[PDB]
């Protein structure tokens, strides 16, 4: 558990982790955007 | 011939299986075959 | 000029009809050292207490092997994973008895065969040529430094490493299945996939430049005679090639660029051998193949068995039986 | 060079495309989602339905054991579920 | 001025629909509770 | 103040957010480089002193 | 236009990040830029595990990796690595992420906005590749950071709490360091300690004093070596033997890594010290050792004679001798006798293990810390059912030990490959046929037949 | 509950394809 | 022109998706053993045949859903629909298996398509037929594992099921069963295909490091012409490179790429050869030699033996589920079990 403050967080704490990879992700959309040139 | 750019459609369309596939994902642990 | 640059340009030269290099240094006496002791000892070693039990393993041709059922045995389980070499010994007899040989082969062996590599790299340095060849063999390296190296090391001993011959081979990957269901590892799937496409592909390669050969001979000779070495020319039609295959299935799906084409059957097996590798590896580790057993249930909660509770059937028969005198408690943890 | 077909990059693009294609897809999707959600896959296929594997008070399978009286047994095995 | 309905036509829909039919069936699947 | 800690908490959230999206977007149009060359300093200050007030009233709530 | 495409800077869009080689500006964008990838995971995942983190369970029963990196650092944590205040995991947690935000800024600031090439901006920061006397002194002022950084790690020690030791008394404690070892006797020993069994290199670093006492002379060399990097440039025989390319330096820092990476993957297996049962959950060795003792105890409760007992084999069913004479557990785990833990080494004489301590001295809590740790054997599957694989599903786990080694394993071979791919091709690309061979003077073609 | 957890996703992982997307509208340099 | 002449006009069209002749025999095959399949493994079981759940619709997994044999009780019956055992009953079909059997049959028209379709494609293109002839391997693999082997055993029972883990429920019987390794044609089997991966890496890692420059750009993939007249690699750098490293290396460009085909082909072949020898459990099982002497030497122990025990435990341990209408009971004192485990 987080502090009890933060409680109203937990189910945007659980996701975050996760954002790295789409960093990744986003890489491949703009190259799509720009066609891979 | 042409009014959708093709981009969009990709990462739309990604993202449609990426869904689907965690769906499949979730019910290995839920209900049938979650050995509970 | 000086002597120490005539030895230098000797190592080097690339008019040896064998090239030595710098790794050549390292890789010949190692290499040599590790087949002459494997070739004596599979003839004629005594047997071998692998498992430390005092249960010797006969592995050699004159203590009543054949060519199939010949090993050198790995090196006893109560030497676990220390150094072992000859000196360690109070006699070749003791030396012979605990394994030896086998720590003696592996180590010149993954040693002679990591500067094999790096020779690859050193020759095609001095070719002028592009210098990955030695990354496409890096895949079977890895495989070997897997079953004689890393396997043993999560384990805590080198008498669970991978013996060196075609039965204990299989001894090998049957109590591997059992302890860590190698089959049902995704790491593995892939390596199947590897060397099944790797088999497809190059069938289909060799079909395929076979199959638009340019008539340049008869039908009383070989058609090989219309190559010849060094020659200017392509002796294929690859346009001819793609016409046929694109029609096979459809038009991209065919490959009609070489360089594309090549560097797709280097990668495909390459890539997959690396995840099998890499699964020896992590297994080594007990990060083992995925568990279903009993994962159906009825309404009640009755097991409904599925195929891999079959598998996990056969795993235990396999448990139980393997190296039946050794464990004296419940659980075999390593 | 081409047959003589619609290129894909032109067709997924075009709108009249997605016009078909945003009903027919997701329509498909749901009667396949009805397929299962109605319960009827068990009845076409014959598949059991978690409360239909075994009767209350038994443990061993209807395996079916005879070829030409097979259909016979798999019925008689059905009605011992009631 | 290309067709529309053509044998790749054909082929293509030959899979995809059971495709995606099968799919939503598999997705309804994952709600099923013993 | 159990409500106000909070409040300032989501004000760093939706604010992150907003400078989530806008940071790029406005480093790579061309057009208002000296038009928002103010935003994104107001809301780096903004942003900051959000971390420091949510920083301080954790020390009486948490 | 300005790079940026196959057709000025000769790279395709799947190698596009070869387009920054000459481009500092840029590229420092993305470095700093990654770091914040970096510190964001330290953050986002210091949360996860507090969120999901229940002071009840084992650390190692709950899937948390980073966590029990805070705690062996002294914080959070009681007598027994038993947890007394979530807190400090909470800070650790917000700092590193809200400081993902000002790295995150400011990599893509110079990525997108800042000057392309620095080299022009200010002679200080722009670099050229092949500047021997400018690459020699970045990498000294980044040496001095690194032995600053150890320096830290000794402060916290010495100055700032301590450290959890797993070896204090009364069961584990956190605990302050004042007598560092200094001996280079000792601290350079372990280097020259082969790897093989019941020696283990620096692996086998058993206790905090040693530790800490290493953090001291790699500050201090490090240091040391930033200011010697800093005011000289390589010697006629360095500069002969390497490439000086970007490309080069990059295959250099691979190797490098590849070779960290690997001894992580031992140490998180075997070392249980820094990387303490309590938190990680017990090692390969501790477990099997367990399991003898666990039966022992049992066995000896209900009248075995355990230091008399022949077993099947010929060999002591719980006691035997090691091939040096020591006296060790039976069975299989024979081959684990080398291993060593604060739950067992009271039982341990100097010919071994203690025929009358095992007879008399065996505490309940070495029985409850030996059935734990052989039922927490680092053994599960890849969907994390836990024990041998023919074992049915109902227990959730696998050991953090197995993570941790086998994903830095992996992690550690695709570098070494990394390392080949850039290294022969920096080779290649400084000799100049990186891009093939030319058919107007093709070498082979100059050489001799070799037969 | 979940909900709460697939929002937040939801809205996180649109947030990257927007960024580009005002890009080309406005002809950012991509 | 007569109608003949029409009709074949039309299935010889150039087109996207090409059709011929042996398409009549291949869409409909094929299409049917694909659709078999997955509507199998999705919504079918295998509770009256084998006691098991398959599908996806019971809970399980791609890896362990199957399309999954026909109880032993069937024989080598067809399993038609119309048949004797289904009586046109759709769902009793299913049921008893005929999944299985309409698989296995239109799968092995769908071959003869194909293969078909290769000697069509390549008459009417202008090419040798050497593909159509490697693809005889595939069709003896597939020939003698699906339907010599079990028409040898008491039925389709015992052959493979159509499933992932199914699959490696058969590979693990054959080696407590058949001691399948011990078998000379696997071993030929196992040589040609990592032969075939092996020679599929290094020529093609070969030729990639072997490139003339024949552009500017460091992509080299760009500097292919298709119709360009000159190899795009140097066979004489490549040889030499091979003859120091290895001693030897190939010269012949042609007999490269034949015995590229010849390798694999032939490791397919020589293990369908002992699948079929399997089929009549006609397997090299024991060397008679070595259980003489371990009959009368309790000294005498190697790996071959070691893999015998391991094999008896397979065929005790997993037999009593695995062909569940033996009704086989074996009492816990029967199992054989080593020391603890
Ligand atoms: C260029 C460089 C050229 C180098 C060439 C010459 C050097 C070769 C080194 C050989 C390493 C192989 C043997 C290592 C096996 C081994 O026992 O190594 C394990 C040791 C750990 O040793 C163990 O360390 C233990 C220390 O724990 C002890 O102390 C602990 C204190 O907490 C605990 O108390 C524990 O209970 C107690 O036992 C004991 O000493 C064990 O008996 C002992 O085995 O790790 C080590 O020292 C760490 C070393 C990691 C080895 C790296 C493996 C790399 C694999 C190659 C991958 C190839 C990739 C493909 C290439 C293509
Ligand atoms: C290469 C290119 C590939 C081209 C592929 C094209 C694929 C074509 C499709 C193949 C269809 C083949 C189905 C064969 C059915 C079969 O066999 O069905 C089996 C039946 C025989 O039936 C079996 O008969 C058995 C023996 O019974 C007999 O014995 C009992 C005594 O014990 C009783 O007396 C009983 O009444 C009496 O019938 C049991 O009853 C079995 O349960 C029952 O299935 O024969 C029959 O249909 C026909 C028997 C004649 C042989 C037909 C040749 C084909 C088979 C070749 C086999 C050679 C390989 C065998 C090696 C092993
Ligand atoms: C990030 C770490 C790092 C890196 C990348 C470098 C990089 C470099 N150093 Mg610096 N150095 C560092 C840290 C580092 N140094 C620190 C902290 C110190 C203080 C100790 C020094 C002290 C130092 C000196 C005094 C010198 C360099 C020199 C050099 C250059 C040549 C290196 C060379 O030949 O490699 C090593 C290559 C060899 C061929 C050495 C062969 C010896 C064997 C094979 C290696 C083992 C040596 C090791 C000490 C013992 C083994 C330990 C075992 C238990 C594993 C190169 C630019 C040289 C130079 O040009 O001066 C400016 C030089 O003379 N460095
Ligand atoms: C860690 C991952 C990483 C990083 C840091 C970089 C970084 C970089 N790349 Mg590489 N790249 C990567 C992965 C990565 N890349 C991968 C995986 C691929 C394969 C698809 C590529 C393919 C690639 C190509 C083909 C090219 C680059 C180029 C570049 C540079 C400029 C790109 C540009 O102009 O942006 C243009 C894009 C935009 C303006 C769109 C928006 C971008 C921003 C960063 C969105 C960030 C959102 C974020 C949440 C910000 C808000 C938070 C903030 C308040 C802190 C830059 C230094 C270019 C280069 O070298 O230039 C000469 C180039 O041509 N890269
Ligand atoms: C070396 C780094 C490392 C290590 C050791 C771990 C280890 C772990 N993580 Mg963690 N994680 C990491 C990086 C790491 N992660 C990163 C980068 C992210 C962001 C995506 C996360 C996000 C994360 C979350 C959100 C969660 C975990 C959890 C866990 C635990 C369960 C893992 C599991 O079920 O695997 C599943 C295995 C796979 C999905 C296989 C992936 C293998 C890839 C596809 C192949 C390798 C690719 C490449 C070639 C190498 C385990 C302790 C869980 C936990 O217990 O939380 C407390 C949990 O819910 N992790
Ligand atoms: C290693 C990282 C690094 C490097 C080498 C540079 C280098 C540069 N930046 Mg960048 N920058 C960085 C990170 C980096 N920056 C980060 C993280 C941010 C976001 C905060 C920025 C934001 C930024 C902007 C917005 C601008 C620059 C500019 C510049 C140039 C001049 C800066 C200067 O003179 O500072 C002078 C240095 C000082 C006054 C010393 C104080 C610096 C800090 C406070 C020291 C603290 C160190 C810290 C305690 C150590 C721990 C670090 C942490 C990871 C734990 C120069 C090319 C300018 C430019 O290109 O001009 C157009 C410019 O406008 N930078
Ligand atoms: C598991 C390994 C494996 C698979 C999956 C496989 C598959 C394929 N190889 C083909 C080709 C080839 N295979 C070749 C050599 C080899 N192929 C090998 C191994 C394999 N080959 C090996 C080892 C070699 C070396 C000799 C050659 C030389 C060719 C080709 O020319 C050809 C090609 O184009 O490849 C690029 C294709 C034939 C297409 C076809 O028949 O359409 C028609 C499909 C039909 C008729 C349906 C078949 C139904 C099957 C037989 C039974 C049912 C299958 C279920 C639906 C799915 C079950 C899945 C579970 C079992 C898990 C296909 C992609
Ligand atoms: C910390 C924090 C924050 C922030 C966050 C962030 C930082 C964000 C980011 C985000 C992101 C960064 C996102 C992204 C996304 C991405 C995506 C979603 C992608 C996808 C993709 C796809 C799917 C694609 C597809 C494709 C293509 C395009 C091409 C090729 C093919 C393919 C198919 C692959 C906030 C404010 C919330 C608050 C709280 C805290
Ligand atoms: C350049 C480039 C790139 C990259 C990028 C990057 C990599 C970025 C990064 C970035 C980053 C790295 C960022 C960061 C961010 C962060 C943030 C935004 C944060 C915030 C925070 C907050 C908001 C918090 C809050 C809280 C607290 C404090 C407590 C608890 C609760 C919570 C969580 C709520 C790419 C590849 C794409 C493309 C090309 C170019
Ligand atoms: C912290 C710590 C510690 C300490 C540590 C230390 C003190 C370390 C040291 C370290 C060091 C002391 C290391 C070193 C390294 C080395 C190396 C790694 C080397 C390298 C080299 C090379 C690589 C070379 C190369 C080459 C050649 C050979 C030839 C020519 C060319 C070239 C240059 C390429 C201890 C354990 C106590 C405890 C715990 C903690
Ligand atoms: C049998 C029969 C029949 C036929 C049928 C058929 C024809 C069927 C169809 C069916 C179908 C035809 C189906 C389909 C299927 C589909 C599916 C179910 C798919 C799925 C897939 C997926 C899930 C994938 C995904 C992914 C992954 C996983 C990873 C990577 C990426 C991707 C995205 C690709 C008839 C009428 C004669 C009647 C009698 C019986
Ligand atoms: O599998 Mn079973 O586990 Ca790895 O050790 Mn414990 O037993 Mn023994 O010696 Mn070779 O083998
Ligand atoms: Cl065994
Ligand atoms: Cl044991
Ligand atoms: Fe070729």
């Amino acid at each position: 558990k987080l502090p009890e403050a933060y409680a109203i967080f937990d189910p945007l704490v659980d996701v975050l982790p996760v954002i790295p990879v789409l960093f990744l992700a986003l890489a491949f959309v703009w190259q799509a955007a720009v066609g891979f040139r | 011939g042409g009014r959708i750019p093709l981009w969009i459609v990709a990462t739309v369309a990604g993202m449609g299986v990426i869904v689907i596939v965690g769906l499949f994902f979730y019910g290995a642990y839920a209900g049938l075959g979650s050995s509970l | 000029a000086n002597l120490w640059e005539r030895f230098c340009n000797w190592v080097t030269s690339t008019d040896n009809r064998l090239y030595v290099g710098w790794f050549g240094v390292i890789m010949i006496p190692t290499l040599l050292a590790a087949t002459i002791c494997f070739v004596i000892a599979f003839i004629a070693a005594p047997p071998v207490d692998i498992d430390g039990i005092r249960e010797p393993v006969s592995g050699s041709l004159l203590y009543g092997n054949n060519i199939i059922t010949g090993a050198v045995v790995p090196s006893s389980n109560a030497i676990g994973l220390h150094f072992y070499p000859i000196w360690e010994a109070a006699s070749l007899d003791e030396w012979l008895y605990n394994g030896g040989p086998y720590q003696l082969i592996i180590f010149h062996f993954l040693l002679g065969a990591s500067c094999y590599m790096g020779r690859q790299w050193e020759l095609s340095y001095r070719l002028g040529m592009r210098p990955w060849i030695c990354v496409a063999y890096s895949a079977p390296l890895a495989s070997a430094f897997a079953v004689f190296l890393i396997y043993p090391i999560g384990q805590g001993s080198f008498s669970d490493g991978m013996p060196l011959g075609i039965s204990g081979t299989f001894n090998f990957m049957i109590v591997f299945q059992a302890e860590h269901n190698i089959l049902m590892h995704p790491f593995h799937q892939l390596g199947v996939a590897g060397v099944f496409g790797g088999a497809l592909f190059c069938a289909m390669h060799g079909s395929l430049v076979t199959s638009s050969l340019i008539r340049e001979t008869t039908e009383t000779e070989s058609a090989n005679y219309g190559y010849k070495f060094g020659q200017e020319e392509e002796t294929y039609n690859i346009v001819a090639a793609h016409g046929y295959f694109g029609r096979l299935i459809f038009q991209y799906a065919s490959f009609n660029n070489s360089r594309s084409l090549h560097f797709f059957l280097a990668a495909w097996p390459v890539v997959g051998v690396w995840f099998t590798a890499l699964g020896i590896s992590t297994m080594a580790f007990n990060l083992n193949g995925f568990n279903f057993n009993h994962s159906v249930i009825d309404a009640k909660g009755n097991v409904i068995n599925t195929w891999a509770d079959i598998i996990n059937r056969a795993n235990l028969g396999m448990e139980v039986m393997h190296e039946r005198n050794a464990h004296n408690f419940p659980l075999d943890l390593a | 060079g081409t047959t003589g077909e619609r290129p894909f990059s032109d067709i997924i693009t075009s709108v009249r495309y997605w016009v078909i294609h945003s009903i027919t897809i997701p329509a498909l999707f749901i009667a396949g989602w009805l397929f299962v959600s109605t319960g009827l896959a068990y009845d076409v296929f014959g598949t059991p339905r978690p409360d239909s594997y075994y009767a209350q008070e038994q443990r061993s399978i209807p395996l079916v054991t005879d070829r030409f009286e097979a259909k016979q047994q798999v019925e008689t095995f059905l009605e011992q579920l009631k | 001025s290309y067709p529309i309905f053509t044998v790749r036509w054909v082929a293509v829909h030959t899979l995809a629909v059971p495709t995606i039919f099968f799919l939503g069936a598999i997705a309804a699947m994952q709600f099923i509770q013993r | 103040m159990t409500i106000l800690f909070q409040l300032a908490l989501a004000a760093l959230v939706i604010l992150s957010f907003v400078m989530v999206i806008g940071v790029p977007v406005a480093y790579a149009s061309p057009q208002d480089w000296d038009r928002s060359k103010q935003l994104i300093f107001l809301g780096s200050g903004l942003w900051i002193a959000l971390v420091l007030v949510v920083g301080v009233l954790n020390f009486f709530v948490v | 236009a300005t790079n940026r495409d196959q057709e000025s800077s000769g790279f395709a869009w799947w190698a596009g990040n070869a387009r920054l080689i000459n481009l500092s500006g840029k590229l420092l964008g993305a470095h700093v830029a990654h770091a914040g990838l970096i510190v964001f995971w330290a953050g986002a995942m210091t949360l996860f595990e507090l969120a999901h983190f229940i002071p009840e369970k084992p650390m190692y029963e709950q899937g948390l990796i980073l966590i029990p990196h805070i705690a062996t650092l002294g914080w959070g944590v009681g007598p027994g690595g038993e947890v007394v205040d979530t807190f400090p995991f909470f800070v650790v947690g917000v700092v590193h992420l809200i400081s993902s935000a000002v790295l995150g800024f400011g990599g893509v600031y110079h990525a997108i906005r800042g000057p392309e090439t620095l080299e022009e901006y200010s002679s200080f920061f722009g670099y050229d590749w092949k500047d021997k006397n400018k690459m020699t002194t970045i990498l000294g002022f980044h040496l001095i950071v690194l032995g600053i950084g150890a320096l830290l790690l000794v402060a916290k020690a010495m100055f700032f709490g301590g450290l959890y030791d797993t070896w204090a008394p009364g069961g584990g404690d956190v605990r302050v360091i004042t007598n560092p070892t200094l001996d280079p006797r000792v601290i350079f020993g372990y280097l020259l300690k082969s790897p093989f069994g019941g020696e283990g290199w620096i692996v086998s670093v058993n206790n905090l004093e040693d530790v800490v006492g290493g953090h001291i002379w790699i500050g201090l060399i490090c240091i040391a070596g930033g200011i010697w990097h800093i005011l000289t440039t390589p010697f006629g025989w360095a500069r002969r033997a390497f490439i000086w390319s970007g490309e080069a330096y990059l295959s250099y820092s691979l190797g490098a890594l590849s070779m960290m990476g690997f001894i992580a993957t031992c140490f998180v297996w075997f070392n249980n010290t820094v990387y303490p049962s309590e938190f990680y959950g017990p090692t390969g060795p501790e477990a099997s050792q367990a399991q003898a003792m666990t039966f022992l105890i049992r066995d000896q409760k209900l009248g075995a004679n355990v230091g008399s007992a022949q077993g099947p084999t010929g060999l002591g069913k719980y006691l035997m001798r090691s091939p040096t004479g020591e006296i060790i557990f039976g069975g299989e785990t024979m081959r684990f006798w080398d291993f060593r833990g604060p739950w067992l080494e009271p039982l341990r004489g100097p010919n071994g293990l203690d025929l009358n301590k095992i007879k008399n001295d065996i505490q309940p809590w070495q029985e409850r810390r030996a059935a734990e740790y052989m039922t927490h054997a680092p053994l599960g599957s890849l969907n994390s059912v836990g024990g041998v694989a023919t074992e049915i599903n109902s227990v959730n786990f696998v050991s953090p030990r197995s993570w941790l080694a086998t994903s830095h394993f992996v992690l550690a071979f695709f570098f070494l490959v990394g390392h080949l791919w850039h290294a022969g091709r920096a080779r290649a690309a400084a000799a100049g046929f990186e891009k093939g061979i030319d058919r107007e003077s093709e070498p082979v073609l100059s050489m001799p037949s070799l037969d | 509950e979940v909900i709460a957890q697939l929002t937040m996703i939801a809205m996180i992982g649109i947030a990257g394809p927007m960024i580009i997307f005002l890009l080309a509208v406005r002809r950012g340099n991509l | 022109r007569g109608w003949f002449d029409i009709l074949d006009d039309w299935l010889k069209r150039d087109r996207f998706v090409f059709v011929g002749w042996s398409g009549i025999l291949l869409f409909p095959c094929a299409y049917l053993a694909l659709g078999g399949w997955l509507t199998g493994t999705t919504f079918v079981t295998s509770w009256y045949t084998h006691g098991l759940a398959s599908s996806y619709l019971e809970g399980c997994n791609f890896l362990t859903v199957a399309v999954s044999t026909p109880a032993n009780s069937m024989g080598h019956s067809l399993l038609l629909l119309w048949g004797p055992e289904a009586q046109g009953d759709f769902t009793r079909w299913c049921q008893l298996g005929g999944l299985w059997t309409f698989i296995a049959l239109h799968g092995a028209f769908g071959l003869i398509g194909f293969m078909l379709r290769q000697f069509e494609i390549a008459r009417l293109v202008g090419v040798r037929p050497y593909n159509a002839i490697a693809f005889s391997a595939p069709i003896a693999v597939f020939v003698s594992v699906f339907l010599i082997y079990p028409l040898g055993q008491s039925s389709w029972f015992f052959a493979p099921s159509f499933g992932v883990a199914a699959i490696f429920r058969f590979l693990l019987f054959f080696q407590g069963f058949h001691n399948w390794t011990l078998n000379p044609f696997h071993m030929m089997g196992v040589a040609g295909v990592l032969g075939g991966a092996l020679l599929c890496a290094i020529h093609g890692a070969t030729v990639e490091n072997t490139l003339f420059q024949d552009g500017e750009g460091a992509s080299t993939f760009r500097a292919f012409n298709p119709t360009q007249a000159e190899e795009t690699y140097s066979m004489v750098t490549a040889n030499r490179f091979w003859s120091q490293i290895f001693g030897i290396a190939f010269s012949n460009k042609r007999w490269l790429h034949f015995f590229m085909l010849f390798v694999p082909v032939t490791g397919l072949w020589m293990s369908a050869i002992g699948v079929v020898g399997l089929a009549l459990n006609l397997r090299s099982y024991d060397f008679i030699s070595q259980e003489i002497r371990a009959a009368e030497d309790p000294e005498f122990e190697t790996f071959y033996t070691k893999n015998l025990l391991l094999n008896e435990g397979i065929r005790a341990w997993m037999a009593p589920q695995d062909q569940p209408h033996e009704n086989f009971v074996f009492p816990e004192e029967v199992l054989p079990r080593g020391n603890a485990l």
